[PDB]
């Protein structure tokens, strides 16, 4: 059952260039894509993907992102591919790619990453660890996840130039 | 097409690719030498399903067409062929595009080996 906003075909559903705000209502659970990209939202529900266990592929880029719920893609073990570029995002919550273990691909470049606050030291660590799964606009790039303002990369953050304070 | 240097330098010139964004020409030619080898039928099939393209070897994830990209964006609306021609015209619209929404700091290749360099020795006696 598509759901109305979108365009379905086998399991891909296409909810892009659609101008929302949320996730659509009605996304079959046996979907292994999701399209989200170019619309207008802001904050995800927490559980939102918690049903669509299936998942190869999701593309979140070019929305209005400031914050991601905790446990987010917590279910998601097939996802593939993940795209976050081009969001309003500061940091990543702490564990929230730990469950992607059939991750290859993760886009994180434009977004407003803070690193004077202390929540990014996840997500800096995590690419550290990962250097084969970060890819900006081209190809294969750890340093395409940059800070707000000094334009350095993320990965190169560790604990002693940020502070809790700056949250 | 497999570009000279110097030839490849004027085109980039009259394309006005000089100073666009802050960026001589020299870093535009180091660019394309690592990305291509000047050969502007470059081709190259990516992991995730995109193919790179061109002298500057762009992505279809993003930013052309070759209708075999799932889920890929068009940003420079142009098909991927059009970055494969003798004609560097679309390559270069492509690659001002990309500085812009993005800078050179997309070519990895570019930032390791050209960039900080004296990029200008790319340019000499063109």
């Amino acid at each position: 059952a598509c759901p109305s906003q979108c365009s379905c075909s086998g399991t891909t559903v296409d909810c892009s260039g659609k101008s929302l705000a949320s996730v659509p209502t009605g996304i079959p659970t046996t979907t292994q894509v999701l399209y989200l990209y170019d619309n207008q939202i802001t904050k995800l529900e927490p559980g939102v993907f918690d049903r669509l266990t299936q998942l190869t592929r999701l593309d979140l880029d070019n929305n209005q992102l400031t914050v991601l719920p905790a446990g987010v893609f917590d279910k998601l073990t097939q996802l593939t591919q993940l795209s976050l570029n081009d969001n309003q995002l500061k940091s990543i919550p702490r564990g929230a790619f730990d469950n992607l273990k059939s991750l290859t691909h993760i886009w994180l470049l434009n977004n407003p990453w803070d690193c004077a606050c202390s929540d990014i030291l996840y997500l800096s660590r995590w690419i550290s660890q990962h250097p084969g799964l970060v890819f900006g606009y081209l190809n294969l790039d750890p340093d395409s996840a940059r800070c707000s303002g000094t334009n350095t990369p993320v990965r190169a953050v560790t604990e002693a130039s940020t502070s809790p304070s700056k949250c | 097409k497999v570009f000279g240097r110097c030839e490849l330098a004027a085109a980039m010139k009259r394309h006005g690719l000089d100073n666009y964004r802050g960026y001589s020409l020299g870093n535009w030619v180091c660019a394309a030498k690592f990305e291509s080898n000047f050969n502007t039928q470059a081709t190259n099939r990516n992991t995730d399903g995109s193919t790179d393209y061109g002298i500057l070897q762009i992505n279809s994830r993003w930013w052309c067409n070759d209708g075999r990209t799932p889920g890929s964006r068009n940003l420079c609306n142009i098909p991927c062929s059009a970055l494969l021609s003798s004609d560097i015209t679309a390559s270069v619209n492509c690659a001002k595009k990309i500085v812009s929404d993005g800078g050179m700091n997309a070519w990895v290749a570019w930032r390791n080996r050209c960039k900080g360099t004296d990029v200008q020795a790319w340019i000499r006696g063109c």
